């Protein structure tokens, strides 16, 4: 079953780069590390699972970038338009950048650690010439977008 | 000049694979280390001490077959293959050469 | 003594070559996760080589010279070049090679077909100067592309403006060129459209005025060729009177209306020789039967159920 295709005014490579830039840079600087990377250290400690994104944070980041003279391609409009896909993009960015834990966890007590460690060992036995997993399996947190305030 | 048509492949225990490193050289590496036989144990357990290693090696070498069927395949390739004969006679020739 | 070689690498398991005149390298993209002749092609020279045909190979990322087509300089006098479904190639790098070297004295034919949608490529008419007190670099696009009889760019993400610039610069001669394929190119829009960035527009009037004596056109799979856009072709019939063979098949938008008014206007030129509208969902049965009955096309193909276009060996050398 062949399909036609069309060009559209978006690029998920560019927006993936924008999303990870926001994630590794932003903080709530009007209230004076990044908010999101610090929160992801809390995730890495297994102290938190509800990852909340504020659209107001995205808007403040866009305004900061536009104030610094570069267009942010209005990620707020994109997430308000095709939100479901940007859950995948945000989660991939987090999975690509989340820092390692600080608090001890007794890491072997999770079955997923043992089973993926065993798969890694088996893959190294193969790799001596004698993805490792789908990322949703390893992804412990839950990601949610929180709406814009009145403005 | 022609687009392909598929045909089902098949795999069977070739003597080359039986002579891979995980083949008989695995037996030579591991059998005398892993099988242990003693008057301290009954006959059933001693037979099991043999059979466990050969079964694990058989499955790790060629997991497809049942152990008895694997053994029949091994006996028959042993009956036939010349390179396998040269290897086996080379084992007892090495023991002669000691 | 080997003049023509054809390697067809269906499966994978694990110096001067003056004799060679034609090289075909067809590779199953699923299996051949490398580029078999890469070291030979980049190191050796094949001076007699008239035709090259490479499909399905994966250009290694680790060697930018391969990605920049630096090897391709090794083959002058290359009358025909076909290069298709080689996943990690790009038209973007290819047009840099066409920019910065007089790489060929003559190509009679070019057929470049990348598979995935790479970013928008535009004809890089930027002519830098080393300094204001020095000459610019001569852009070798014309003397490379001047000779082409057949240009095929199916699926290559080329922007409509890039193709107009090839015509306005007259890098493509227009008289020597006699057949053109730009099917499946998403970055082609037509002047009747309202929702685009302007550099994706293909000014068909400018282009058809440039290359008017061409015999064959292929716009197959070009979803952008809606009925409204076909009105441009209707008003431009006087600038394409050499056209005999037209392929617009596997278009899921083009209604039989545009076919009929195009052919009625074409008939003001003595029917069209050949038309392909296989796989098109909107070409009404009564309309095509009226086309036959009125004999507006000498032959018109309407196999609605034919899902695919890439007849192997005939339309494509990408394997199976």
């Amino acid at each position: 079953a062949a399909l036609p295709s069309i060009q559209l005014p978006v690029d998920y490579n560019n927006l993936f780069n924008e999303i990870t830039d926001f994630l590794v840079t932003f903080k709530q600087d009007t209230l004076s590390g990044p908010k999101y990377m610090a929160m992801l250290q809390k995730v890495a400690n297994r102290e938190l699972n509800s990852v909340i994104i504020d659209l107001d944070d995205i808007l403040q980041y866009q305004n900061e970038k536009f104030l610094q003279g570069t267009q942010a391609d209005d990620l707020v409009s994109a997430i308000q338009q095709n939100a479901n896909h940007f859950t995948e993009l945000f989660c991939r960015a987090i999975d690509n950048n989340m820092p390692l834990p600080t608090k001890e966890i007794d890491y072997k007590d999770d079955v997923l650690d043992v089973i993926l460690n065993q798969r890694r060992l088996r893959n190294e036995r193969m790799l001596s010439d004698r993805e490792l997993f789908p990322p949703n399996l390893t992804r412990r947190y839950f990601l949610y977008f929180k709406p814009l305030s009145q403005n | 000049a022609i687009t392909a048509r598929k045909r089902r492949p098949q795999v069977k225990l070739t003597a080359e694979k039986l002579l891979s490193d995980k083949g008989l050289p695995y037996v030579l590496k591991n059998a005398h280390k892993r099988i242990r036989i003693s008057s301290k144990k009954n006959s059933y357990d001693n037979l099991s001490n043999i059979i466990q290693f050969y079964q694990l090696w058989a499955h790790e070498l060629f997991p497809k077959a049942k152990f008895k069927d694997f053994m029949k395949i091994c006996q028959t390739v042993g009956k036939t293959d010349p390179v396998l004969r040269e290897y086996r006679v080379s084992l007892f020739r090495d023991e002669m050469g000691m | 003594l080997l003049k023509k070689i054809e390697l067809i690498f269906v499966n994978s398991l694990v110096v001067i070559y003056s004799e060679l005149e034609k090289i075909t390298l067809i590779c199953d993209k699923k299996k051949i996760k490398n580029f078999p002749l890469c070291r030979a092609l980049l190191r050796g020279q094949f001076p007699l080589l008239q035709k090259l045909t490479i499909t399905g190979v994966t250009f290694p990322m680790n060697n930018q010279d391969i990605m920049n087509f630096q090897w391709l300089l090794n083959f002058p006098d290359l009358k025909e070049l076909w290069i298709e479904d080689n996943d990690n190639c790009e038209l973007s790098k290819f047009l840099q090679l066409l920019k910065f070297s007089n790489v060929w004295k003559n190509l009679e034919k070019l057929t470049f077909r990348e598979n995935k949608l790479y970013p928008i490529v535009n004809l890089d008419e930027d002519q830098p100067v080393t300094n204001d007190d020095e000459v610019p670099s001569m852009l070798f696009y014309k003397e490379n592309l001047q000779n082409l009889e057949k240009l095929d760019l199916m699926g290559t993400s080329i922007s409509g403006s890039a193709l107009t610039r090839l015509c306005e610069q007259e890098y493509l001669d227009g008289r020597k060129l006699r057949s053109l394929n730009i099917g499946n190119c998403p970055n082609i829009q037509f002047p009747n459209n309202h929702a685009h960035t302007a550099r994706m527009i293909l000014d068909v009037n400018a282009v058809l005025k440039r290359l008017s004596k061409l015999e064959e056109i292929n716009l197959s799979h070009l979803s952008s060729l809606n009925d409204s856009t076909m009105k441009s072709f209707i008003i431009n019939v006087p600038f394409l009177e050499n056209l005999k063979r037209l392929d617009i098949s596997h278009n899921f938008e083009i209604t039989g209306i545009s076919i009929y008014e195009f052919l009625k206007k074409f008939q003001m030129d003595q029917p069209l020789a050949y038309l392909n509208i296989d796989g098109c969902s909107q070409v009404s049965h009564i309309t095509v039967n009226m086309i036959r009955a009125q004999n507006l096309v000498t032959q018109v193909d309407c196999v609605y159920e034919r899902d695919v276009w890439r007849k192997f060996g005939i339309n494509s050398y990408s394997y199976s």
